[PDB]
């Protein structure tokens, strides 16, 4: 099954909000099922959709070349392949990466945004913070700190809970597996994280 | 400014391990005590590009110009997320200096680096920046050029 990837135009610095497209039918549906996020911090992003284009066909050459993903059911060993970066002292990067996302945005959007007072954006791009906690080794500094997220005192403590549900820690979740294309970069795309808990 | 504490976390820089470089690299960019700037620029050279990036943020909370000629460096970092940094300090600090350096990384690969460096020539501003925003406009192309273009026709 092979997919294209896109971010949604909408943000204007790291992280941007990413979507998957089936290459067989491809739409631009904003729906929770096709959230997916940036599985490799240092890779590149996935090419813009323009909202202008409501139709795919409707994608001027040459930037309806988006990068092409092969959807694979994620397990551990698969995703320390794609993460090579991944946090060494965690045994269980899978269920780490199950405990982040079951306690994350879209699946629980609506606890991030009553109990910790964020609204689906921030849910979003801390979500993805924390996935890369896991995925890339980042430090809780370099996250909230140093590396120019500027993140509000709510954020911070929503990434902390996200980041103690996977240290803490059936279902699993996608793994996109970036395959070719991209007009913006032609190579090195990430890899994509699911954010669907998928029963097995 | 507790002195205890800059000690404690000057010496931690020295520490084997990269996550405790990088909370002390971080901790004394909070503290803000210009007695960190030595080490904090050491630092700027670690094999660990989060201990680079936070080095670069520290220095660039401390303001202190001494950081000015290694964060210049460190705007042609291998790492993106390090050039990202260190645009971003020299914009704090405020410089002169750091102009045309800031100006050639207009033309960075990644477009989160171009971004920074942008806002950073904005925060810094003044005549050096108008000038070398005119000098692109007539000679330069591409991104840099919008930038220019969008910057002359705001100042």
């Amino acid at each position: 099954a092979l997919y294209y990837g896109w971010n949604d135009g909408t943000r204007q610095s790291s992280p941007y909000f990413l979507y998957v497209s089936p290459k067989n039918a491809p739409k631009r549906e904003l729906k929770d099922e096709y959230v997916v996020y940036c599985f490799n911090k240092k890779l590149y992003w996935p090419d813009q959709w323009e909202s202008i284009y409501s139709n795919f066909n409707d994608i001027r050459s040459p930037y309806n070349d988006l990068p092409v993903y092969e959807k694979k059911l994620g397990y551990d060993g698969i995703f320390k392949q794609y993460a090579p970066d991944y946090k060494k002292d965690i045994s269980d990067i899978a269920s780490a990466l199950v405990a982040v996302l079951s306690n994350g945005y879209p699946t629980n959007k609506s606890q991030l945004s009553t109990s910790y007072h964020l609204n689906n954006d921030s849910s979003r791009k801390v979500t993805q913070l924390a996935i890369w906690y896991f995925s890339d080794s980042l430090t809780k500094e370099y996250l909230k700190d140093t590396g120019g997220y500027n993140l509000n005192d709510m954020e911070k403590k929503a990434l902390d809970f996200l980041i103690s549900k996977g240290e803490d820690s059936n279902y699993s979740l996608d793994i996109y597996v970036y395959q070719s294309g991209g007009h913006d970069h032609m190579k090195d795309y990430q890899n994509l994280l699911g954010s669907t808990l998928i029963p097995k | 400014t507790d002195p205890e504490k800059v000690e404690m976390y000057i010496k931690n820089l020295q520490d084997d391990s990269s996550v405790v470089r990088v909370t002390a690299a971080t901790a004394l960019g909070k503290i803000g005590d210009e007695r960190a700037v030595e080490p904090l620029i050491k630092a700027l050279k670690d094999e660990d590009w989060q201990v680079r990036v936070s080095a670069a943020w520290a220095l660039g909370k401390i303001g202190d110009e001494r950081a000015v000629e290694p964060l210049i460096k460190a705007l042609k970092d291998e790492d993106s997320d390090v050039r990202m940094a260190a645009a971003k300090a020299l914009g704090k600090i405020g410089d002169e200096r750091a102009v045309e350096p800031l100006i050639k990384a207009l033309k960075d690969e990644d477009s989160d680096v171009r971004r920074t460096a942008a806002y950073a020539l904005g925060e810094i501003g003044g005549e050096r920046v108008r000038a070398a925003m005119e000098k692109l406009a007539e000679t330069g192309t591409g991104f840099a050029r919008k930038v220019a273009v969008n910057y002359l026709e705001t100042h």
